[PDB]
Order: structure tokens, then C-alpha cells, then sequence
């Protein structure tokens, strides 16, 4: 037993991917290589990295690009120790599980009565493949109410207290139509419900 | 004529006919065919309306899938004529297309304040398809008023409890909901839950 | 009733069940080269709620009494191993291969007990030596 | 075109709720034979990336459903026959209405769980080119 460090890989808006380890639980600091290919597909060939990220001197990750990136196909990463070959963890990801998307945008209210107001919001790129979690609180609250939401991009409020004041708040995440991703997106700027 | 059918997105499809003028000892009956699964259902029509006759067909335990968004079900309105069937109506029946489902059921008070109330409901024979794309409607009755006069308020989702805001204090009120599937291009709100009476709390 | 694990390894010894107790399953596996068919059987189930104990099912391969269970016959293409699972009651019967000789002190059988919620084996005491 | 685009997304979305169900179904702490069910050998497609595809689901139905038999325990109580023969016919909807296409299987075998979460991960690919 001689363990090479864990490799995690996100897909970020499925726009690009960052692939990262930490290197210096070894001895020696070594620039360790990763290579990677699809499996059980076409273009099941060998790659090398051609995109390293250093930290310190030493490699620390590797940035894949769109044109690289397929999710649905079991993606396989090694890395490599360059001096003994003899040692190398290999790792079969899905992709469509670690993607994370950008924070949701265009946060707006509107009422449809006096007593009643919606909210409305948009993502990047991806859409009818998010879910979202909406949180709100008022002046009085001592904690967050979430409720999670599906691909309409909509949350009702049935009941205001118009003399209280609202602050809003929307994460999104891919999953479970395109993907099983399990992260969530940052949050959103928050918006409010004036008194 | 008019015949009317909806699925409840379970094991239950209950039926509405009318017919115009009918003689007596009229023996009627629905008939469902499946065009891709291995079983029949039938049931007696029986009289509601001075022309309306009303029918449940029961497809298996209350909670069970028995259909799909790719059935079709063949519909059809028998009467017996001497010894042999004639048909009064038919129709090719989308069970997805065709929803409403059972009224929300559970309703109680979770939380009760002075000018608020949280209430809560469970939805009771609802389709794992669904997940999430259901949709709630809820009305509040208020001493002064009727329940026709009262506001539908809104929840464009799946979310089983609400939060009522600006209530009188120490008032009688009472409270109603319904559920709707997003799927179906003749889908319907299910009947409203039986009210919930409740009652808010004194102030000082 | 069924056994979480199987039957421990004794070295330089296999086991083998002379009757099995009704609910036992059998795996559909092949000689190498070869695949269970097309909507085929996972396994052979062992019922015999009617008193005469059959197998419910019946493996295939193609190209790439009274109480018990018997050994069920062997089909077209095997593998060399058969992988049963076995359910609680169930014994096992060890002995040393062509070629070693035993050394007995206690019980040369396995049997699958309950305990409070859990599944075990009995350790066989039984060595082999070349 | 819309319309045919959005039955199939809905078809789809449906059949996918049925495998991932059944995954979370056998897949967690309080299955006491999941460990036993990992022994059991699945047979994967070679290549999965059209709705013609599913002739290879369509295939390993029936022992999909042996499987479930033994699932079958106090906990999900999740009654095989109704749901195999719901995912079946959505399944032959989806791959459609010429039936040509001889399946190919890959050399290496799968797990259950390896098998569910193949076919997932193809619904999900389709579904996600679909809007
Ligand atoms: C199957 O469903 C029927 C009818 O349910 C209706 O249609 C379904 C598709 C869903 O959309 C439902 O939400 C919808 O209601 C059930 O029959 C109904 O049963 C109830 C209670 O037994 C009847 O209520 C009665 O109503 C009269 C008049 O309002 C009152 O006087 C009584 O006190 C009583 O509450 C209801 O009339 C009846 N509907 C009809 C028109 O037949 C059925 O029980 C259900 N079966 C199962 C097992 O699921
Ligand atoms: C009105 O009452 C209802 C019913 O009690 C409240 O809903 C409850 O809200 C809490 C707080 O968010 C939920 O807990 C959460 O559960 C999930 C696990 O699924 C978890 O991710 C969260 O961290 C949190 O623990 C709770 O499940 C939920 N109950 C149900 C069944 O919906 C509601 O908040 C009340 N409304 C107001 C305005 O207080
Ligand atoms: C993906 O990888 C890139 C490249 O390493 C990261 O970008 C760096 O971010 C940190 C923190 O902001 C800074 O040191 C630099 O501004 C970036 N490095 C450069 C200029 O190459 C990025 O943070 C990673 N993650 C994300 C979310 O994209
Ligand atoms: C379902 O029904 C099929 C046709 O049934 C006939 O026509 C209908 C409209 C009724 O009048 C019925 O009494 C007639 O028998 C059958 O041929 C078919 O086998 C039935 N399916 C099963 C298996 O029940
Ligand atoms: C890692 O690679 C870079 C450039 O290829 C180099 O600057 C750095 O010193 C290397 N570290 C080693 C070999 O220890
Ligand atoms: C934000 O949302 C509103 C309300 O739907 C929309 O009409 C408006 O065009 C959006 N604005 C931006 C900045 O995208």
C-alpha cells in the first residue's frame, strides 16, 4: 500500500471541468500526470491532460474543456506517478452527476392580488433539467422556510403579512432529469419584500 | 348525448352519462377495454340526476399503479336490447389526459397564533409520476362571508401546508384545498377537502 | 430466511449439501463463451409448498425426496462452480480433496443458525494436510 | 414536432421514475439481500444512445423481475407484476413501431445496481438533448 491522493472532478454549467487533487500528503513533491478516456464508446482512446493547473510548482489539477466533455459516457481518470508506473488510481466517474450549475439570476416578485405575490427567476443555461430550493424569512422569523421546486421557475406565496419584510433567496441543482447531481448552485442575491 | 370519464391516477375510473329521454327498465352498463393490457372491467351504471347516470370502474388496490401515460382505454355505453348489447356511446379514454385526482385528505392545524395559521394536508391517491408537478388551490371562510365570495389562493406547487397571514383574533374560521396534476389536456381540480374548522387564539 | 454470507472456507476442502432445504437458489451461470439466454431465468428456485419439491425455474445457456430439494441436473453449458444461496437450516458437508488427508475432531458439517437478527455458520473442525 | 417531442420528454421522465424507484428501492440500508442480489449477472447494450436502444431493456425485463420478487419484504412492498408490466409498455412505445433491430450486448456482465443505473444514465441522455 503506497495511496495516490483522490481526484475530483466537477462540470461546471456544463461549460467546462476541473479536475483536482491534493498532492502534498507524499514526500518529494512530485508532478504527478493524469490521463483519461471514455469507456465502452467511440473514440475510446488514451488522453494526456494538455491543461494542467499547478499549485506551488507542482500539478494540482487539469481543465477540461466543453469539446472533452460528454456526459452519459462512464469518464475514466488515472493518475500517474511519473517515476514509478507501478502505482496509479484509477476512477470510473459519471459526469452527469457532478455537474453544478451557476446561481440562479433575474430574481423578481410580482402580486397577482393584494394578499398574493410570485416569484420568478432564471439560470444560465440549463433548465428544464434543474430543480430549485426557494428560501425565504421575515423580520420575525428566526430561521429560513425552504420548499423545493421543479422546472417552472415559480414560487407561490398565497398569504403576505404586508407590514412585515421579506427576503428571498434560490439555489438550483441538476437533478434527477438530466442528471443525479447531488450539489447545489451557490445562492442567489437575495431579494425583499419591503415593510 | 354526453359521457364523461376521469381517471383518478390510480386504480379508479368513475363515469357520467346523460342521455335525453330513456324508457323503462333501462339496464346499462360501461365497458372498458384496454388496447395493450390483459384484463376487462365493467360496471352497472346507476341514476344521479333525473338524466344522469353515474359508474366506477375498479381496477385493483386504491394505491396501485394500473395505468399508464401510453394506455388507451377503450370506453364504451351498453344498454341491453332484448338479449344483446347496443351500443349508446364510445370513446378512445387517455388516462393521463383525463386526471382528477382524490380530494387532499389529513387537513389539520399545525401551528395557531393570534393573526396566523399554518395548516397542513396529505394528497391521497396520487401517481408516483407526478413528483413534483402537482399544483394546490386553497380558500379561507371568514364570519362575514360565503365560501363563493371567498379568494382561491395560489400555490403553483407541490407544497402540502400553508400559511395563513392577517387573521382576526379569537375568530372562527374555516379552511379548504385541491390538487391538480400540470399533465392532461383535460385534467381537472379534484373536489375540495372536507373544511377544516379551526379557531384563532385570544390577544392581550 | 436466507444466510447473509455462505459457508466458511476450509482449506484444501469443499462442501457440498446432500438435500436443500425448500426456498435455496441456484444461479444461471455459464462456461466461459457462453451467456444465460435472452429473458431468461436468474435462477432455480427450490418450492415445494405442494409436498413434492421441484425447481421453479430451469437455466439456459447460448453463445456469446420427501421434504427437500435434489441436486438439480446439469444443463447444457455450466460454469465448473455452482453459487447457491442458502437459507437458514440449512447444512453443508466438508471433506478434503483427492489428495489430503482429513483431520477430524467435531462435527465435519456446516449449518446456517439464526441468532437475534443475525445469520452465521458453524465453523467445521476439520483440517487438511498433504 | 413539438408536441411528439414533449410526449417522448414525458414517456421518458415516467420510465424514469420507475427505474429509480425501484434503484432506491433495493438499494439501501434496509434491504437485507442486496448483498445477495449483487451476484446476480445482468447483460448491458454495447452501445445505448437511440430509443431503438430499450430492445436490450426489453430483453433483461423478465429477469429485472425475479429479481424484484425477492425485494419483495415489509419495507417497500413494491409489487413487481404492476410496475414490470407498466415499465414494459412504456418501454415499447418509446422504441418504437419497427422493431428490426437485433440487440448487442456487451462482453462484460453488471450488477444490478450497475444495470439500473446504466439505463438511467440513458433515459436521462435522451431526455436532456429532447428540450
Ligand atoms: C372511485 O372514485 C369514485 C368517484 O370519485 C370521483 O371521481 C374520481 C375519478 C376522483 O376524481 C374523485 O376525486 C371523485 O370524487 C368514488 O365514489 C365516490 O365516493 C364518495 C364517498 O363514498 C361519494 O361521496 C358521497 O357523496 C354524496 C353526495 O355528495 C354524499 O351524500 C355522501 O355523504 C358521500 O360522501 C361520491 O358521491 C362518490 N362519487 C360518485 C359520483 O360515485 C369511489 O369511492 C372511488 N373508489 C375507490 C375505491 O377509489
Ligand atoms: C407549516 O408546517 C409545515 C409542516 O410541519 C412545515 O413544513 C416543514 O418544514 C420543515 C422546515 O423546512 C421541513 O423540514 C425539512 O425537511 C427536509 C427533509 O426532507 C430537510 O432537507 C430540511 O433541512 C428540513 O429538516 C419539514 O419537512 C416540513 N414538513 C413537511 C412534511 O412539509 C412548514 O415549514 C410550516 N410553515 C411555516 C411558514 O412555518
Ligand atoms: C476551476 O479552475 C480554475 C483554474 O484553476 C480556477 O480559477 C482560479 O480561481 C482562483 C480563485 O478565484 C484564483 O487563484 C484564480 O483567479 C483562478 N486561476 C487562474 C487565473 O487560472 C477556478 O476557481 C476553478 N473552479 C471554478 C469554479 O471554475
Ligand atoms: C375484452 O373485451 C373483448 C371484446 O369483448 C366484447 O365486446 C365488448 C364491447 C363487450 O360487449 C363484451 O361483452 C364482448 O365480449 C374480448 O374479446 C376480450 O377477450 C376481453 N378481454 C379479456 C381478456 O377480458
Ligand atoms: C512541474 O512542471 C513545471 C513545468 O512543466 C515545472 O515548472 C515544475 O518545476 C515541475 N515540478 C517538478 C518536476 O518537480
Ligand atoms: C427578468 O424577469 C422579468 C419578469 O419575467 C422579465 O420580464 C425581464 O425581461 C427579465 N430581465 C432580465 C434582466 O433578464
Amino acid at each position: 500500500t503506497l495511496p495516490l491522493p483522490e481526484v475530483q472532478c466537477f462540470v461546471f454549467n456544463v461549460e467546462y471541468m476541473n479536475c483536482t487533487w491534493q498532492s502534498s500528503s507524499e514526500p518529494q513533491p512530485t508532478n504527478l500526470t493524469l490521463h483519461y478516456w471514455y469507456k465502452n464508446s467511440d473514440n475510446d482512446k488514451v488522453q494526456k491532460c494538455s491543461h494542467y493547473l499547478f499549485s506551488e510548482e507542482i500539478t494540482s489539477g487539469c481543465q477540461l474543456q466543453k469539446k472533452e466533455i460528454h456526459l452519459y459516457q462512464t469518464f475514466v481518470v488515472q493518475l500517474q506517478d511519473p517515476r514509478e508506473p507501478r502505482r496509479q488510481a484509477t476512477q470510473m466517474l459519471k459526469l452527469q452527476n457532478l455537474v453544478i450549475p451557476w446561481a440562479p439570476e433575474n430574481l423578481t416578485l410580482h402580486k397577482l392580488s393584494e394578499s398574493q405575490l410570485e416569484l420568478n427567476w432564471n439560470n444560465r443555461f440549463l433548465n428544464h433539467c434543474l430543480e430549485h430550493l426557494v428560501q425565504y424569512r421575515t423580520d420575525w422569523d428566526h430561521s429560513w422556510t425552504e420548499q423545493s421546486v421543479d422546472y417552472r421557475h415559480k414560487f407561490s406565496l398565497p398569504s403576505v403579512d404586508g407590514q412585515k419584510r421579506y427576503t428571498f433567496r434560490v439555489r438550483s441543482r441538476f437533478n434527477p432529469l438530466c442528471g443525479s447531481a447531488q450539489h447545489w448552485s451557490e445562492w442567489s442575491h437575495p431579494i425583499h419584500w419591503g415593510s | 348525448s354526453q359521457f364523461t370519464c376521469f381517471y383518478n391516477s390510480r386504480a379508479n375510473i368513475s363515469c357520467v352519462w346523460s342521455q335525453d329521454g330513456a324508457l323503462q327498465d333501462t339496464s346499462c352498463q360501461v365497458h372498458a377495454w384496454p388496447d395493450r393490457r390483459r384484463w376487462n372491467q365493467t360496471c352497472e351504471l346507476l341514476p344521479v340526476s333525473q338524466a344522469s347516470w353515474a359508474c366506477n370502474l375498479i381496477l385493483g388496490a386504491p394505491d396501485s399503479q394500473k395505468l399508464t401515460t401510453v394506455d388507451i382505454v377503450t370506453l364504451r355505453v351498453l344498454c341491453r336490447e332484448g338479449v344483446r348489447w347496443r351500443v349508446m356511446a364510445i370513446q378512445d379514454f387517455k388516462p393521463f389526459e383525463n386526471l382528477r385526482l382524490m380530494a387532499p385528505i389529513s387537513l389539520q392545524v399545525v401551528h395557531v397564533e393570534t393573526h396566523r395559521c399554518n395548516i397542513s394536508w396529505e394528497i391521497s391517491q396520487a401517481s408516483h409520476y407526478f413528483e413534483r408537478h402537482l399544483e394546490f388551490e386553497a380558500r379561507t371562510l371568514s364570519p362575514g362571508h360565503t365560501w363563493e365570495e371567498a379568494p382561491l389562493l395560489t400555490l403553483k406547487q407541490k407544497q402540502e401546508w400553508i400559511c395563513l397571514e392577517t387573521l382576526t383574533p379569537d375568530t372562527q374560521y374555516e379552511f379548504q384545498v385541491r390538487v391538480k396534476p400540470l399533465q392532461g389536456e383535460f385534467t381537472t381540480w379534484s373536489p375540495w377537502s372536507q373544511p377544516l374548522a379551526f379557531r384563532t387564539k385570544t390577544g392581550h | 430466511e436466507l444466510c447473509d454470507d455462505d459457508p466458511p472456507e476450509i482449506p484444501h476442502a469443499t462442501f457440498k449439501a446432500m438435500a436443500y432445504k425448500e426456498g435455496t437458489m441456484l444461479n444461471c451461470e455459464c462456461k466461459r463463451g457462453f451467456r444465460r439466454i435472452k429473458s431468461g431465468s436468474l435462477y432455480m428456485l427450490c418450492t415445494g409448498s405442494s409436498s413434492h419439491s421441484s425447481w421453479d425455474n430451469q437455466c439456459q445457456c447460448t453463445s456469446s425426496l420427501p421434504g427437500h430439494c435434489r441436486e438439480p441436473p446439469p444443463w447444457e453449458n455450466e460454469a465448473t462452480e455452482r453459487i447457491y444461496h442458502f437459507v437458514v437450516g440449512q447444512m453443508v458437508y466438508y471433506q478434503c480433496v483427492q489428495g489430503y488427508r482429513a483431520l477430524h475432531r467435531g462435527p465435519a458439517e456446516s449449518v446456517c443458525k439464526m441468532t437475534h437478527g443475525k445469520t452465521r455458520w458453524t465453523q467445521p473442525q476439520l483440517i487438511c494436510t498433504g | 414536432t413539438s408536441s411528439s417531442t414533449k410526449k417522448t420528454q414525458l414517456q421518458l421522465e415516467h420510465l424514469l421514475l420507475d427505474l429509480q424507484m425501484i434503484l432506491n428501492g433495493i438499494n439501501n440500508y434496509k434491504n437485507p439481500k442486496l448483498t445477495r442480489m449483487l451476484t446476480f449477472k445482468f447483460y448491458m447494450p454495447k452501445k445505448a444512445t437511440e430509443l431503438k436502444h430499450l430492445q436490450c431493456l426489453e430483453e433483461e425485463l423478465k429477469p429485472l423481475e425475479e429479481v424484484l420478487n425477492l425485494a419483495q419484504s415489509k419495507n417497500f412492498h413494491l409489487r413487481p407484476r404492476d410496475l414490470i408490466s407498466n415499465i414494459n409498455v412504456i418501454v415499447l412505445e418509446l422504441k418504437g413501431s419497427e422493431t428490426t433491430f437485433m440487440c448487442e450486448y456487451a462482453d462484460e456482465t453488471a450488477t444490478i445496481v450497475e444495470f439500473l443505473n446504466r439505463w438511467i444514465t440513458f433515459a436521462q441522455s435522451i431526455i436532456s438533448t429532447l428540450t
